[PDB]
């Protein structure tokens, strides 16, 4: 019938031509042209091509667009299976209304039953106003369904419009956000309430940008340029995560060799301890062709995640980055980083960690910002985790700092050392400061002594001989290592106590 | 500025760039967990290459070991490397002539030097060339002549001087805190005006340093 | 033998007996006293009450104190089997080493073994520094223990003393933290290296005192006037408490009539809509008794929640409070009330909400700190749970506040409302702004328009009649409706999808 | 200040206190999940109360019903009453005289007004009140003559005047934000020395409001 | 480093080279000559090469050797996972100490997480007397992983020298 490619034609157009024309003259693509720029060319299967709300207050009745402002469906992404929704900014821009949240439900049943990954396109602005609570009520059953999908299926928001009011909390329950530089931003509150309210004035990009979102608030995972660098990386990413929580993460075949050694790594520490050096430099030396997916890249910026491959499979890095606040850990960077290892640990992705950390970072500023709870995140996370966890410490691992960085006392399952290595309850001078307090009024003495405690304890041996450290390896070595231990550790078999959820600190 | 491609150098990088393209794609159809046999697909044959604001629509079509692209006016080109992902130069034949053509890392795309030229490369479809060209050219904001120092801390170095030019990458000063040295890097072009801070002071976050 | 009643006298006696009365002039208990205090009388039974530390660095081998600066065992709280450890502040500082870790570890493999609560009582000052990574060792052992035990037995800490370094990622991976003003304090860095680093100058208390953990980081969960209160309120929160994650909450007989009305409920909402009133009368006119122990009473004052009993079984209560902040909901009360409902649905405990929130908190402050996440953090704690809930609206529920706010939407089982529950997207000014955005200029039409709204929707019956609310009822018959509630919601049975876990955002 | 009890006045308000621990700790001891059966144990008869700042050593026996304490001087004062945990109000027989009492609940004990006499009142073992008896006295540290507006937001009333007296508990200036209004109260005790803000002021936090 | 290497090689030599010219006088291997003829070429990874005991009775303090007396690790027989360790009897006559059974500990735990078969090498002492109590504590362990183990992965013993006691 021609008539029903007639019907699909009207319902392809969304809002109208001068919606769309406007959308492009903004930059942006429509939902329809980035869910087909995000699938495999022809893979995509449309639902509810034609559901229309049955709101009649306000004069609702007189508009009725196919659709309902969100397009839904599923397709594949390099051949495997992914079930996506993608809000349509020119339909009542793009407001969640209760079809709008039947289809997004519908949509979320499906990939949940079917355990695949579930990608959220957000270019919208919040629940529809003309249609009162029932629109509440559909963002509810999302948020419902977000929650029960956490840690069974990957869930990605990509924010590639405006995302105000109740929208933003569904993509806060998912498992990444991205967002499009200068022409995407997320709040709670809009910049009109808060010029009422706070005396304020500030712009959308001011209040939720990009930027604020990916290196101020911790709420985004990572900026792009426009829509077809986020969606082309959205694709990318896809290619390192697990399908599920069940069938384990991807593998490709590698052009690289895990029997290759880097003598460059030899000389990556510097002599001068005041000296640092580049983390991610090593991250990239050490995973498959150097290839490295950073997560949360403009956030915290002491610590270091991210997605690589090691012979073919996905490997999860967490470093301490000493170019940043000499790599110490505060809130932000623990927050972050437990994050990421919650996400690795649930859908069985193997976590490497790189360890250079000096301590904590001191100050009311980080005690009053609940640095003790927040720290204790990380510290939960590594202690939960049942995925291989294997451990290099580079140049320094003081005290809790160690203790936290997924040390053995933890639950790693293997951890070694560079010969730079200095596993210690502290600093020379402090540890002598303390132990020898009655004598601290002498120059020579207190020198001789700093020097003994320096020559005997800020060493990888005193760990090596507890135990704790299973063997300090050359720096060359490094990717064999990690590869022949993760090759080992495929096949460990380990349960936390039955419980409902744990109590993690929040 | 390094000059973009231009003529036979345009093209040779283009051909390179599709092939690298061509490698990565078939690596990449091999990944595991499919819906189905990846075999039952089809390579679009057809594609597009954007070298710095220069389109060359090519067609990659793999005879034996080595990959042939085609041009538009006619020209084919055999491409053929031993090159591997994570090597930092591309040694081979286009053609027949041997060349090497340095490749990093870029998003959704290669960057390439060769003959003197250097060029960001990426690979599309005509439908992905066809959203690409949608998406508007941005401009940076840059700094505003002031070199803020992003920690507090004791400085330690200043390399520059009063009326001294100083390119983008270049460092500036070294500030030290919790004893941990940190170089600062000019994000910009120009001359310093005047430096305000010494070696010796403590700073403190967003504090003077030297302007532009 | 008089010799072994020798020997355990002179290890009763800790440091020495000037230390003891030290302790002693600074208005502290010693830590032998705090566990008789705690226990019933004649039930503590101690465990390694000779054990001896084994370090040879720095003279240690000349100072061997039995006990090794850790009271360990077991007795009854109430007749209830409990494991506690009481660090003994004048042995060596309270400081843990490789004995004292090893001690604490077998009181909490005890305690998880045994599905019975443990208390930790801390004063102390962190790692021994002369036994060096041996001590931190021990502390990986006891974080990976407490992680372990989180959500299957209550882990309750009590800093009756300084806390310092490493010593404080144990209290903060438990689930609730009290400490002793004036006498007690957690921070990671002590104030001499933060005068070092950042050059400021700050006492104990102004760094981590108990009035900055109790209103102003959110670790603390409450503050006691000394210890012999501390210690009292820590047993009747044992009576509070479950023992595990098995055996439900416990039942004591109730003095109160679970069919009572409470006539004086009727004029509780004042007929001004800009007047507040006082959410905890309302909680300790529904409980039984009165009796209500609140939790992080001085912290996020907008948001309520503790522990009561109706018909004397425990039930947990969140409630918005509209006598600080309008009620709103910001990050504080989202994490606090978020942590509070994790730990009630671990354990089995039925939570009971009062709503009355007009929306979240304005300004680039919340947008800046996450409040995205945090918000999300309190949706994804009520989306999750799995135990009972009824939900009663008072006065206000608007948007997504309302959806939050363990609304029907999000899994609750029971949600009523006062006849005063305004239930709506948002007030009626602004949405007949955004509505009628075109006439906005006429002055009259614009105040008719806001009446007609005010009367259509400013009102519970919109929810009602879509479903939402299951009943409107009377004021006076709220803790009649609740307990009839419970007592039928008490056979609910529902369980969340197979996982490792979620990924609750951090 | 209302006066503490003083002669028969205490001895009434520590018999009533030790009654209702008692009746609170019988009902305590059937909590359910004890190790063993909560019979198979012993109460200590033997218990102090203390009285704001005063003691008494009572021995707690209950005679059928009611309760029958006695005092250290060899007075017996039999406790007869219906009063249940929640009710404001303490009604009953001492020591064959009836007699109300009201009951507010405070941490670890209770407070009791009789007789225009109130107390705080806690009930301690003799081992319990020995290590209470450890703890030190606390003093308030009070709070300054200013009166800082805890929120932003608009004054819209002032209820006190120059110069004017006013005690702890009592109404001082209303403050709104966010559509709601917030009633500020005196925390101590001082005559106004000046008035910096009035109805229609827009004020921040840790603003000064009125001087004490 | 040469250092690192040095100290690799020094710990290599277990008692001394009179104790393993001793050992092959016997017509007996080392414990790490075993190692290497058991696992396949190049596969084996050593744990705990550098552990040594903490004792400080009978002059035992003296006498810190590096790895107390057992090599322990894991590699590949035919390509599958195996963990292994064998006794040293050139140190302290391959008697288990503290630290020796921690090792014997770590590398049963290994096992069993793995669920890989675990080859136990035996020339050895027993307890190590100077070492009192927390030896038979450190054997006691090692029975509980044996029994935790049995029935789960196979466990392979080789008696190549003395075994006595416990
Ligand atoms: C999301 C938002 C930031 C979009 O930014 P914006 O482009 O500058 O705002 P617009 O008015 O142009 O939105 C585009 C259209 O979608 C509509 N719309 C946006 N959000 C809506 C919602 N939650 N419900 C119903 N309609 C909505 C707008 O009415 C508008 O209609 P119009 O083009 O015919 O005039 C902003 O619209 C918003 O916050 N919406 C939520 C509801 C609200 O508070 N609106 C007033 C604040 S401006
Ligand atoms: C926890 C702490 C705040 C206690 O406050 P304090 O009473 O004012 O400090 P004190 O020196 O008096 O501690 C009491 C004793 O315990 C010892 N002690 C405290 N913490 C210790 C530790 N981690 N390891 C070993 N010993 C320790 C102290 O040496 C001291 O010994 P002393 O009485 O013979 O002189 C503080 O001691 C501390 O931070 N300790 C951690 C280690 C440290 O950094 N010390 C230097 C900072 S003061
Ligand atoms: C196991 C055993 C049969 C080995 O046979 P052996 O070679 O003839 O006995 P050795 O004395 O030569 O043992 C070699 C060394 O290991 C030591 N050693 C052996 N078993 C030990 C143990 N359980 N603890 C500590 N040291 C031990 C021996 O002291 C000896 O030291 P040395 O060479 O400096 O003299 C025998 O040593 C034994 O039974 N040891 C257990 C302890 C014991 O009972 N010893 C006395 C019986 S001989
Ligand atoms: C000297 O300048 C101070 C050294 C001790 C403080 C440093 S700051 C970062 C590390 N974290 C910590 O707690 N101490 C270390
Ligand atoms: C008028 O004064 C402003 C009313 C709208 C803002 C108020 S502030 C607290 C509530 N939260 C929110 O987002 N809006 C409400």
């Amino acid at each position: 019938l021609e008539k029903l490619e007639e019907r699909r034609a009207q319902a392809r157009l969304g809002g109208r031509e001068k919606r769309l024309e406007a959308q492009h003259k903004r930059g942006k693509l429509t939902a329809r042209e980035r869910i087909e720029l995000l699938l495999d060319h022809g893979s995509f299967e449309e639902f509810d091509m034609f559901v229309q709300h049955r709101s009649t207050d306000f004069g609702m009745e007189k508009q009725k667009i196919p659709g309902d402002g969100v397009v839904t469906g599923w397709g594949t992404v390099n051949g495997r299976t992914v079930f996506l929704f993608s809000k349509d900014f020119t339909v009542f821009g793009g407001s969640s209304s209760e079809a709008h949240a039947a289809k997004i439900v519908k949509v979320q049943d499906m990939a949940l039953k079917m355990r695949a990954p579930i990608i959220g396109i957000f270019d919208a602005g919040g629940a529809r106003i003309q249609e009162g609570v029932a629109a509440l009520g559909g963002h509810g059953e999302v948020f419902r369904r977000n929650v029960a999908a956490s840690g069974v299926i990957p869930q990605i928001s990509v924010i590639m419009g405006p995302c105000a009011g109740g929208d933003v909390y569904s993509p806060a329950m998912t498992d990444f956000i991205f967002m499009v530089r200068d022409t995407s931003y997320m709040f709670v509150t809009g910049p009109d309430v808060v010029k009422t309210v706070t005396n304020e004035v500030v712009t959308a990009e001011e209040l939720g940008g990009a930027k604020v979102h990916t290196s101020k608030s911790s709420i985004a995972d990572g900026s792009f340029e426009n829509d077809v660098e986020a969606i082309l990386q959205i694709r990318r990413l896809l290619d390192f995560l697990p399908a599920n929580n069940i069938e384990g993460v991807p593998e490709i075949e590698s052009f690289d060799d895990v029997n290759r050694l880097d003598k460059s790594l030899d000389t990556l520490i510097p002599d001068n301890p005041n000296k640092p050096y580049d983390m991610g430099e090593l991250i990239r030396r050490v995973v498959d062709e150097g290839d490295f997916f950073e997560i949360q890249a403009a956030y915290a910026r002491n610590i270091i995640t991210g997605f690589g491959r090691v012979e073919g499979r996905t490997v999860g890095f967490v470093a301490n980055q000493p170019l940043v606040l000499a790599g110490v850990l505060d809130s932000d960077a623990s927050r972050k980083a437990a994050r990421f290892v919650r996400f690795c640990n649930a859908f069985s992705i193997p976590i490497v960690t790189f360890v250079d950390v000096p301590g904590f970072l001191p100050g009311t500023a980080q005690e009053y910002g609940g640095l003790i709870k927040h720290g204790a995140k990380l510290l939960f996370a590594y202690s939960q985790a049942t995925v291989p966890l294997v451990t290099i410490i580079t140049r320094k691992a003081f005290g809790g700092a160690y203790i936290v960085m997924a040390s053995k006392h933890v639950g790693a399952d293997l951890n070694y050392a560079w010969p730079t290595a200095q596993i210690a309850v502290m600093g020379a001078k402090g540890a002598v400061e303390i132990i020898f307090r009655a004598e601290i009024g002498d120059a020579d003495k207190v020198a001789e002594r700093t020097k003994e405690y320096e020559d005997r304890f800020l060493s990888p041996f005193v760990a090596a001989e507890r135990g704790y450290i299973d063997e300090v390896i050359m720096p060359h070595s490094t990717r064999k290592r990690i590869a022949r231990a993760l090759g080992m550790l495929r096949t460990k078999e380990m349960e936390q106590p039955r419980k409902k959820h744990d109590n993690i600190p929040l | 500025i390094a000059p973009e491609p231009e003529g036979p150098v345009a093209h040779r990088l283009a051909a390179v760039a599709a092939a690298i393209d061509h490698k990565l794609n078939i690596r990449k159809r091999g990944i595991s967990g499919q819906m189905r046999d990846p075999s039952l697909l089809t390579f679009q044959r057809e594609r597009v290459v954007v070298l710095s604001g220069q389109r060359f629509n090519v067609t990659v079509d793999p005879d034996g070991d080595d990959l042939l692209v085609t041009f538009d006016d006619g020209t084919t080109a055999p491409v053929r490397s031993a090159w591997r992902p994570g090597a930092p130069v591309w040694s081979g034949t286009v053609g027949d002539q041997s060349v090497a053509i340095q490749v990093r890392p870029l998003l959704n795309g290669v960057f390439l030097q060769h003959a003197g030229a250097a060029a960001e490369a990426r690979v599309f479809t005509r439908r992905e060339a066809e959203l690409a060209d949608l998406m508007p050219v941005k401009e940076n904001a840059g700094s505003g002549k002031q070199l803020l120092c992003p920690m507090p801390g004791l400085v330690k170095q200043i390399m520059v001087s009063e009326g001294q030019e100083v390119k983008n990458g270049e460092p500036l000063a070294i500030v030290e805190a919790m004893k941990m040295e940190n170089v600062l890097r000019a994000e910009r072009d120009g001359t310093i005006s005047k430096i305000a801070a010494k070696e010796g002071d403590s700073l403190a976050v967003d504090a003077v340093i030297l302007e532009f």
